[PDB]
RNA sequence: CCCGAACGGAAACAUCUUAGUAGGGGGAGGAAAAGAAAUCAAUUGAGAUCCCCUGAGUAGGGGCGACCGAAAGGGGGACAGC
RNA sequence: GAGGUAGAGUACCAUCCCCUGGUUUGGGGGUGGGAAGUUAGGGGACACGUGCCUCUAAGGCUAAAUAUGUCCCGAGACCGAU
RNA sequence: ACCUCGGACUAGGGGCAAAAGACCAAUCUAGCCCGGUGAUAGCUAGUUCCCCCCGAAAUGCGUCCUAGCGCAGCCUCCCUAA
RNA sequence: CCGCAGCCUGGCGUUGUCCCUCGGGCGUUUAUGCGUAGAGUAGGUGGGAGGGGUCGAACCUGUCCUUUCGGGGGCAGGGGACCCGAAAGUGAAACACCACCCAUGGACGCUCGAGGGACUAACCUCUCGAAAGAGAGGAACAACGUCAGGUGGGCGGUUCGGC
RNA sequence: GCCCGGAUCCGGGCACCA
């Protein structure tokens, strides 16, 4: 599915309808020290067996797809809810 | 003192270390658990509490270091109680060679000990000891405490310095 | 003082719990062990150790699941120090 | 008023293992590195800096308050020959 | 590669097997004794005196769930309310 | 589905003395450069039309090194003194001199490594010796301790849905 | 998520506890 790359939503922040330029959304790095990273390892120490679970069965095929819109006025940013589609084709 | 001028050569990093790795090549060929007639650092002996009265004497005993001598179960055991490598002995090898000097010499109190050297095999440690039945202790007012059979193989229940540290006191 | 499980519970089970238990080896005494701050807490105070009633199933640990779990302080018993 | 003394493979650091409520913070052990030393050290829940507060490790000894019951005395809404 | 006797050696996740999972004291697809231990059992059997009053359900949804449970429905007892 | 032994390999320790080579760096040392249009080797940013010139130049004649032998870079003598343009071309010009960069090779002092060789005194093996000690062979490897990666039904715990 | 190679995709070896 086609989306534009420019949108004129409201800014929150503006309180008015502004201009918008569209992204997709995309997850950082997994940053060791955070709390339940700095858990995980101190649970890996010693003797055991695998220590936790992990998934293998798996049924879903797409993955929701999330616009990410920056109010081009203040840098303000809104994240929509996300929908299952193929691959967002974000070109204008 | 003389006593502080003996530790600063065998302190650190030091060309005294020429000569103490020469003294190792003879302990590597003497009995595991000797009786010597001197101590090699007499800083450490004398405040541990050693004199040069009769009835005081001095062992040096040699240990094989590592890990703990541990063998793999044999019956059924969930994954984490079958793991070897990595443990260790929570009673020091400094507590250990107390104990071993005590088995050689049972008449004797265990006083005190420090290590003075170490090689890729071994670990040397000299042990304090005194004889609690000679006239010259018996009569010594600073250990009259020596005389209570309570305060006899305290080596082997963790009451010496290696002890109380190794049970976290 | 060292070495050191499984059954069982988690409605299965492996981290976990059971449990430093059961058991094994070494060492005492009429009691043992601990014991005279490189301690606590907080506007500059208390004052060695041990035991009882509490603080308290609190802080906190945990496939944050089943479950596990203090100390300071308060009230007492004895209350030495070299 | 001036000068002198104060415990080393020890404290601490990295890593591995076991304990722990100890959690980026606690304890012990194995392996490697390794001080300062009175113009010094340690501590005050991640790490460091500056004040302030507090203590002196790495050498022993130490009654009383308590744990037990082979044994001796006494007691009891205990049993009464399956 | 015959039969047999006395001595000796090998011990339990171990031995010995011209190999059948054979044999290791009438016990072997992992001996026996004592302890953990009164292991656990959604399963099976038993569960001890009299009278009186009221009186069911074998249905829906969820559940590694259909020989079990949770939430509702249906029974009984008490207080209130007006 | 997972663990754990054993095995293989690497780091640290025991572990030491002499070298040589190579690769990195730090403060220095230097000399080397053709997409096309054109007097012709514009590799680029600037001061800079003046720079060199008894404050010794353009030019013939050879020894020599080199290159896409294109062509430039250095040699003393014969010459006792001359050439580039401010002028013609280039999306970017002056062999007018001086600087840094891209980029070749070598050398000084220091550091770090990586590799190869030798040695013997640690360590190991054997022999003699009641021991003490002596001799022979190997050798800083092996072996052992510790950590890391791989392999690993050899052994241990388990799961093996429902209607 | 990486490196790397090959025409955004593909291949090889390693990263990846709802």
């Amino acid at each position: 599915m086609k989306v534009p790359k420019v949108i004129k939503t409201y800014c929150p922040k503006c309180k008015t309808h502004t201009e918008h330029s569209v992204s997709l959304y995309k997850g950082g790095k997994r940053r060791s020290l955070a709390e339940g990273q700095r858990r995980y390892e101190r649970k890996n120490v010693g003797y055991g067996s695998k220590r936790k679970p992990e998934q293998k069965r798996f049924a879903k095929t797409t993955k929701k797809q999330t616009l990410v819109l920056k109010c081009q006025k203040c840098s303000y940013t809104i994240v929509k809810e996300g929908m299952r589609l193929k691959k967002l084709e974000l070109v204008e | 003192s003389m006593y502080h001028y003996i530790e600063q050569t065998w302190q650190n990093k030091d060309w005294r270390r020429s000569i103490l790795r020469k003294r190792l090549i003879e302990w590597r060929r003497q009995p595991a658990i000797t009786r010597i007639d001197r101590p090699t650092r007499l800083n450490r002996a004398r405040a541990l509490g050693y004199k040069a009265k009769q009835g005081f004497v001095m062992v040096r005993v040699r240990v094989r270091r590592g890990g703990l001598n541990k063998p793999r179960p044999n019956s059924g055991r969930r994954p984490k109680r079958m793991g070897v490598y990595g443990y260790g002995p929570s009673k020091g090898y400094r507590w250990i060679a107390e104990e071993r000097a005590a088995r050689k010499f049972p008449n004797l109190e265990v006083l005190g000990s420090y290590y003075v050297a170490e090689d890729g095999m071994y670990k040397y440690y000299e042990v304090i000891m005194v004889d609690y039945s000679h006239p010259v202790i018996r009569s010594d007012p600073e250990l009259k405490w020596l005389q209570d059979s309570v305060n006899r193989k305290r080596v082997f229940r963790g009451l010496t310095s290696a002890g109380q540290k190794s049970r976290g006191l």
